[PDB]
RNA sequence: GUACCCCGGGAGGGGAGUGAAAGAGUUCCUGAAACCGGUCGCAUGCAAGCCGUCAGAGCCUGUGUGGUGAUGGCGUGCCUU
RNA sequence: GGGCUUAAGUUAUCCGCCGAAGCUGUGGCAACCUGUGUGGUUGGGUAGGGGAGCGUCGUGUCAGUGGUGAAGCUGCCGGGU
């Protein structure tokens, strides 16, 4: 399944109309592709700031704490041996990167079966803006209501191409704003709509496409 | 939880029944000597056991006899229940706080001794309740 | 539609982790290394 | 009026109106089964012989299925580390009868 | 991510003390030494429960010695004339006959000696 | 952050007050186990016991399930090595 | 061991019986193979190999839930291999 489809670029009412092209918003949704590219993005968000101290980092412990014969006692090296209380510990967490060297092509083909899931579930919409003039949220929070305000994705253009849209729908927290060219696997399979830009699906199409 | 009678002493001790009780916290005696003589004063009649408390020789009989004496005071009060009326209906000897202390031996050695409390607990009631 | 909740890996795909001396319903005490010996605590050098 | 009959490996000793307890059977609650007998006594009157016994029909009633105790096995070696843990129930059928007609 | 173990750990402790809810002294006290009994009740038990066969057996065959010698006949005797005899009743409801119907088992030992070959 | 009253040399407690809660009273959130006891039920002073397990009377309870359990059989701990 | 020659001793022979978690009966569970509508075979186990799971903590998402009472602790009545 490859075919291009036509969307309405709406505007609120009504506009002119945007081309899916078909290579991409139309292919196979592979749950198992999609789920190790999530997994990788959600690995690669750790930041891994979790460190131990061996027994050789803890204070003191330098020297045998008593005699190894003789005593009664248990024979002991150092006072921050690991079964001590204050002691070293063994195998505990060290600082670490989690992110995984995904293969680029698993990346694209997992982002283009997650658009094209909900291309097939007719829940993208692409509007020429979301807001005239000055920086309003309560316009473009009535804009967004082509479907119910909840885990929506706002694609649009540039940090400055669409600096009055991206600023409306900042505060929303129901709308998760990107750019085009950020587009990614997690925030499409997170989202219950799409709304593209005009100019945001332009250049997300420009960018990668056959 | 939201229901009522929070449990308390003397409900766990009395539980509605004429008396009272009274009881000597952290005595710096042993349990076991305090129950040695508990022991002997558990069941008689509170004015007989102060008498006989007067003349025991141990160590712990001063404390519990002061014991028994506030349980009787407290019955004169609350209760109206005079002192020769009543009798020791229940008595026991719970362990307190322990200090620890260290003796010094032979040969650099220092053994353990430990400073041991009690928790005194008298309740008295009428004589009339001894065979209801 | 798909949502995050309903990805879920490929069967076979995410072996579970042996984790060895957790008791002797698994590879506990020993944890597969036998009695005694060399190899009860190092290993053994492929040269030798 | 009494009789020795048999129900799945295991005798039991009936009498018209007792409860009595069988190894499952295939049979719905109110259904009525049949208990082979292998012995009638009516008072000073043994029944013992095979021809006799096929003319005795003993007719009980499936009351419903009913549990054994619950058993814990932990089977178990010395200095071995060997243990094995396991459980049973072993359900059965109540049952009760209705007749014992000659 | 450090967890404590507590809250795992005291579910087989709770278990095997309350498996170990009528012994005598530290069986019935402490974890270790009720598991230890109960590692030996569980081999007891499961040992028993095989055993308990056997027992019922030679009790019923006890029984039913007893009931037939009162009727001049020993048990091997019995049991050999109630095979050749036909009658298939087993030792346990034999031995409920020889308590509870004792003319029931008397005239069964009339049938086992008619069925004797008496040779 | 417990006025005041009662027993007491005090400590402690009992009434009372504050507080939603004081068995949140300064040893103060929660308050486990070992360990220490008071009370009640059963058993226990002719008995040889890895302390259990199976069979099992009696008593108490019956919140018709539960506690204890005389007596009979069987039965030499756990780990390491 | 008691006791046994009035054998309960040795011996030959005959007729019965007892006796295991063996075999059969009945009721569950499980592994493999096999025609793929019969079922058959199998299931003691240390070192060890393989397979599949319980519980604890953190965490994305979804659905929630909690002073009309969460966690934790502690009873009782149940459930599963
Ligand atoms: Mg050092
Ligand atoms: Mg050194
Ligand atoms: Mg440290
Ligand atoms: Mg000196
Ligand atoms: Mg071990
Ligand atoms: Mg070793
Ligand atoms: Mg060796
Ligand atoms: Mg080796
Ligand atoms: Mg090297
Ligand atoms: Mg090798
Ligand atoms: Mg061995
Ligand atoms: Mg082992
Ligand atoms: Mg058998
Ligand atoms: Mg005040
Ligand atoms: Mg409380
Ligand atoms: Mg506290
Ligand atoms: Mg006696
Ligand atoms: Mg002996
Ligand atoms: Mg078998
Ligand atoms: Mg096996
Ligand atoms: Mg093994
Ligand atoms: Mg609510
Ligand atoms: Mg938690």
């Amino acid at each position: 399944e490859t075919k291009t489809i036509d969307v309405l670029d709406v505007k609120g009412k009504k506009a002119g109309s945007a081309e899916l092209p078909g290579d991409l918003f139309d292919v196979n949704t592979n749950i198992p592709l999609i789920h190790q590219v999530v997994v990788a993005q959600l690995a690669a968000a750790r930041q891994g700031t979790h460190a131990t101290k061996t027994r050789g980092q803890v204070s003191g412990g330098g020297k045998k704490p008593w005699r190894q014969k003789g005593t009664g006692r248990a024979r002991q090296g150092s006072t921050r041996a690991p079964q001590w209380v204050g002691g070293g510990t063994v195998h505990g967490p060290q600082p670490r990167s989690y992110a995984q060297r995904t293969p680029k092509k698993m990346v694209g083909a997992a982002l283009r079966g997650a658009l094209s899931d909900m291309a097939r579930d007719n829940r993208i919409f692409v509007v020429t803006s979301l807001v005239d003039g000055d920086k309003p949220s309560t316009k473009q929070a009535k804009a967004v209501l082509s479907g119910l305000a909840e885990l929506r994705k706002v694609l649009v253009v540039l940090d400055r191409s669409d600096e009055i849209d991206w600023l409306s729908v900042r505060n929303l927290s129901e709308v998760h704003v990107l750019a085009a060219d950020q587009l990614n696997t997690y925030d499409v399979v997170n989202a219950r709509t799409i709304v593209f830009s005009q100019a945001g699906l332009d250049a997300f199409v420009g960018a990668r496409s056959a | 939880m939201s229901k009522t009678e929070r449990p308390s002493r003397r409900a766990a001790l009395l539980g509605d029944r004429p008396g009272s009780y009274a009881i000597a916290r952290h005595v710096r005696m042993s349990a076991s000597k305090c129950r040695r003589v508990i022991n002997l004063v558990r069941g008689m009649d509170a004015v007989d056991a102060v008498t006989m408390l007067k003349f025991q020789p141990q160590a712990a009989a001063e404390p519990i006899r002061k014991v028994i004496a506030s349980a009787m005071a407290n019955a004169e009060q609350t209760e109206g229940l005079r002192a020769d009326d009543l009798y020791i209906s229940q008595a026991f000897v719970d362990e307190g706080i322990t200090m620890r202390r260290i003796r010094p031996r032979a040969k650099g050695s220092a053994s353990r001794i430990l400073k041991r409390s009690a928790h005194i607990t008298v309740v008295v009631e009428p004589k009339e309740a001894r065979q209801a | 539609a798909i949502e995050l909740h309903d990805l879920k890996p490929a069967p076979g795909a995410h072996k579970a982790k042996t984790r060895v001396g957790r008791g002797e319903g698994s590879k506990g005490k020993t944890a597969g290394r036998g009695t005694k010996g060399t190899g009860a605590r190092k290993n053994v050098p492929e040269f030798f | 009026m009494y009789a020795i009959v048999r129900s799945g490996g295991r005798q039991h000793k009936v009498a018209v109106g007792d409860v009595v307890e069988i190894d499952k059977v295939a049979d719905e609650a109110g259904s009525s089964i049949e208990l082979t007998p292998l012995l009638v006594v009516d008072g000073e009157s043994v029944t013992s012989d095979k021809d006799a016994l096929g003319k005795v029909k003993v007719t009980a009633e499936v009351l419903g299925e009913t549990k054994g105790p619950k058993i814990r096995i932990l089977k178990y070696k010395n200095k071995t580390g060997y243990k094995k843990r396991q459980g049973h129930r072993q359900k059965y059928t109540q049952v009760k009868v209705t007749g014992i007609e000659g | 991510a450090r967890v404590k173990r507590s809250v795992n750990a005291k579910k087989k402790r709770r278990e095997v003390l309350d498996q170990a809810s009528g012994y005598r002294g530290q069986r019935s006290r402490l974890y270790r030494k009720a598991k230890e009994q109960t590692l030996h009740s569980a081999t007891y038990s499961f040992r028993d429960r095989r055993a308990k066969k056997g027992d019922f057996r030679s009790l019923w065959i006890q029984r039913i010695n007893a009931a037939s010698r009162a009727q001049g006949m020993t048990y091997n005797r019995f049991i050999n004339g109630l095979k050749n005899a036909g009658v298939e009743v087993d030792r346990k409801m034999l031995a409920e006959l020889a308590v509870s119907d004792i003319n029931a088992f008397n005239s069964l030992v009339e049938v086992a000696k008619a069925s004797q070959p008496q040779n």
